[PDB]
RNA sequence: UGGGCUACACACGUGCUACAAUGGACAAUACAAAGGGCAGCGAAACCGCGAGGUCAAGCAAAUCCCAUAAAGUUGUUCUCAGUUCGGAUUGUAGUCUGCAACUCGACUACAUGAAGCUGGAAUCGCUAGUAAUCGUAGAUCAGCAUGCUACGGUGAAUACGUUC
C-alpha cells in the first residue's frame, strides 16, 4: 500500500458482551481499553452488544436482554 | 335528541365511566342540573310553569 | 471551582452552587447539609477543607456533562425508536401534548408571518 | 486471519469432497471485495460525495478511488467526469478482515435481520450484497453521519457456478 | 394502569395472541386496534399491524420500544 | 373498535403568569363572607420530602367534614444583578381517577431555566366599598377550569366642563 494515504489500520478484539465472545480482526476503532489473547501481544478491545454468536437469526435461540437494559428495568418495576 | 341516542343513553354501558347524562324531558345532552334531571331550558319552563317545589326567581 | 466549573465567588454558597448544572436549590441545600458547612457563608470565606467535602459529595451527584450526554441520549433514543414524542422533537414541536394552534413559541422559535 | 484460516482448513476440504475436485487448485476462493458507492446527489452537493468517501474510507480500511461519470446524462443533470461515486477494492488479509467483520459484526445490527438474499448471484460465481445503511458497520458512529446512505459489496470468487459459490459463502458464513 | 401498584396495562386479548405460537419461529404479524397496550419485554421481535384509525400501520418491537404503548409507533395525524 | 373535534408556515378577540426591592426567599403569628356533602364531606393517627396511601371517628347538617383563607403583621437574608426575578420548554422518577391518561387528564419530586427589565400605531373597563389587588366556594363533573357563576379581606384617584 501507499504510504500517508490510508488510515490508520491495526489489530483489534471484538467482543460480544452479550456471551462475552471475542474475536481478532483488523478495523480502525481504536478503543482505550486493553485486553490480553492467546498470542504474546496484547490488542485494545471494542465492546459489541450484538454478534454473530448472540443474535437470534444467527442462533437460532433468542437473544437474552443485557443488564441495566430497558427490559431489565421493566422487569424490576 | 336523537331518538337512538337517548335509547343508548339509557341502556346499561358495558363501562361504568361511560356513563352520562341527558335531560329527562327533551334529552339534551349538555347542561343538565343533577338535583332535577333537567337541562337548563326545560328548568326554565317549568319553574316559569311553577311545577318545580320552592323554585323561583332570584334576585339580591 | 467545583465539578470543573467556577462558581460566582461574593454569592452565598447555597446559591452559588446553583450555577452547576443538574445542581439547583434543594440539591444545593442537601449538599451542604450532608458537607456540613454554613449556610449563609460567601464562598470567597469558605475553607479548603469545607471545599473539598463540597467536592466530595457532589461528584456522586452525575450533574454538568455527564448529566448533559445522558438526557441527549435519552432525546436520542426517542428520537430513533420513531415515537411520537420522537417525531415532535425532530420536528420542534412541543412533546408533551400540548395545543400548536397557538402558543407554541418556546418551541417553534420565533414567529413567521 | 481466522477466516483465511477456516477458509484453507475446513472450507477447502469441504468444498472439494463436496465437489470431486480433481486437483486443489480447482478450489474457488473470493478473489476480490468491491465496496461501492454512488453517489448521485453529489451533482447537487459535493460535500455529500465528500462524506460517503469519509465513511467508506473508515469502513475499508483504505483511501477510496473516486468514480466519476462515465458519460453525459440530461435528466440526472450528470455531466461528463463529474465524481458520482467511491469504490474500494479488498484484496487478502485485508479483504478476509473485512469479510468476517461483516459477517459477524455488522450484518447483525441490521433492523429486523432475516438473512441476506440467497440468489443475489451475478450467475457466474460473485455475489453483490445490498447494504441499505452505513450505520451497519461498527466503524461509524451515527452522530457524525449526516446522512444515511447504503452500499454494494461485491464479492468477486473463482468460482464457475452460483452453485459453488453458494457453498463457499454459507462455509465461510454468509446467513440466508 | 399508569400507577406502580397496578401492573402495566395491556389488553388480555393481544397478550393471548402474542403469547401464542411463541415456540414457533415463524413468527407472524398481529393485527391489533389496542393502542393502549404497553409493550413487555415478551413482545420483542413481534410485528403488530395497529390500527391508527384508516389502517393498520406495521410496527416492528425491538429492545429501545419496552415501556411504550404500541400507538406511540402509530401516528394518527397526516400533516405535510 | 379506533381516530377527528386537541392539527399548525400564520392573523385576530378574551384571559393567566411575569418583567421585580411598594419585591423574592425562609420561619413565626392573626382577621372573613358565601356555598357543598349519601355511598358523598373523609377529622385524628401512622407511612412518604411530596402529590398521596392504610386504618378510620363524626356527619343526611347552625352539631361533623370539606376548611389552617391569602393579601397583612413581626424577625433573618438577598442588594438592583436576565439575578435567590421570571417558570415556558424538555429529561427522568411518581401519585390519583378511570377497564383504559400514546394521540389526549390533573397534580407531585429532582434537574433543565426560554422570552420577558413595563410594551409602536392604536385601544378597553371603571364615578365608591366602585376601580385595583388578595384569596374563598359552587354548577358541570370518575378525572379534568387561567372559563363561568357567587363570597368576602384591604381599598384608591378624579369628574373643571360639553369645544371635540
Ligand atoms: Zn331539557
Amino acid at each position: 500500500m501507499k504510504q500517508g494515504i490510508h488510515p490508520e489500520y491495526h489489530q483489534v478484539i471484538f467482543l460480544d458482551t452479550t456471551t462475552n465472545f471475542k474475536f481478532l480482526s483488523g478495523s480502525t476503532k481504536t478503543s482505550s481499553e486493553m485486553m490480553e489473547w492467546e498470542d504474546g501481544k496484547e490488542y485494545p478491545v471494542i465492546r459489541l452488544d450484538i454478534s454473530s454468536d448472540s443474535h437470534p437469526f444467527y442462533t437460532g435461540r433468542q437473544k437474552f436482554a443485557a443488564a441495566d437494559g430497558r427490559v431489565e428495568r421493566f422487569n424490576k418495576k | 335528541a336523537k331518538t337512538s341516542m337517548v335509547a343508548k343513553q339509557q341502556k346499561k354501558q358495558k363501562y361504568a365511566v361511560r356513563e352520562y347524562t341527558r335531560c329527562e324531558r327533551c334529552g339534551r345532552p349538555h347542561s343538565v342540573y343533577r338535583k332535577f334531571k333537567l337541562c337548563r331550558i326545560c328548568f326554565r319552563e317549568l319553574a316559569y310553569k311553577g311545577q318545580i317545589p320552592g323554585v323561583r326567581k332570584a334576585s339580591w | 471551582r467545583i465539578a470543573g466549573v467556577d462558581i460566582p465567588r461574593e454569592k452565598r454558597v447555597v446559591i452559588s452552587l446553583t450555577y452547576i448544572y443538574g445542581i439547583g436549590t434543594s440539591t444545593a441545600q442537601k449538599i451542604l447539609e450532608e458537607a456540613n458547612v454554613s449556610a449563609d457563608t460567601r464562598v470567597k470565606d469558605l475553607t479548603d477543607d469545607e471545599l473539598g467535602r463540597i467536592r466530595e459529595v457532589v461528584d456522586g451527584y452525575k450533574v454538568e456533562g455527564d448529566l448533559r450526554r445522558e438526557t441527549n441520549l435519552n432525546i436520542k433514543r426517542l428520537m430513533e425508536i420513531s415515537s411520537y414524542r420522537g417525531i415532535r422533537h425532530r420536528r420542534g414541536l412541543p412533546v408533551r401534548g400540548q395545543k400548536t394552534k397557538n402558543n407554541a413559541r418556546t418551541r417553534k422559535g420565533p414567529v413567521k408571518t | 486471519n481466522r477466516l483465511k484460516e477456516k477458509f484453507n482448513t475446513e472450507v477447502t476440504e469441504n468444498l472439494m469432497k463436496k465437489f470431486n475436485y480433481s486437483s486443489v487448485m480447482e478450489v474457488p476462493k473470493i478473489d476480490k471485495i468491491v465496496v461501492n458507492m454512488g453517489v448521485g446527489d453529489a451533482v447537487q452537493n459535493s460535500k455529500v460525495l465528500d462524506n460517503a468517501v469519509e465513511e467508506l474510507e473508515l469502513i475499508t480500511g483504505q483511501k477510496p478511488l473516486v468514480t466519476k461519470a462515465k458519460k453525459s446524462i440530461a435528466t440526472f443533470r450528470l455531466r461528463e467526469g463529474m465524481p458520482i461515486g467511491a469504490k474500494v477494492t479488498l484484496r487478502g488479509e485485508r479483504m478476509y478482515e473485512f469479510l468476517d467483520k461483516l459477517i459477524s459484526v455488522s450484518l447483525p445490527r441490521v433492523r429486523d435481520f432475516q438473512g441476506v438474499s440467497k440468489k443475489a448471484f451475478d450467475g457466474r460465481g460473485n455475489y453483490t450484497l445490498g447494504v441499505k445503511e452505513q450505520l451497519i458497520f461498527p466503524e461509524i458512529d451515527y452522530d457524525k453521519v449526516s446522512k444515511v446512505r447504503g452500499m454494494d459489496i461485491v464479492i468477486v470468487t473463482t468460482a464457475n457456478t452460483d452453485e459453488e459459490a453458494r457453498e463457499l459463502l454459507a462455509n465461510f458464513g454468509m446467513p440466508f | 394502569a399508569r400507577s406502580i401498584k397496578k401492573g402495566p396495562f395491556v389488553d388480555e386479548h393481544l397478550m393471548k395472541k402474542v403469547e401464542a405460537q411463541e415456540g414457533s419461529e415463524k413468527k407472524q404479524v398481529i393485527k391489533t386496534w389496542s393502542r393502549r397496550s404497553t409493550i413487555f419485554p415478551n413482545f420483542i421481535g413481534h410485528t403488530f399491524a395497529v390500527y391508527d384509525g384508516r389502517k393498520h400501520v406495521p410496527v416492528y418491537v425491538t429492545e429501545d420500544m419496552v415501556g411504550h404503548k404500541l400507538g406511540e409507533f402509530a401516528p394518527t395525524r397526516t400533516f405535510k
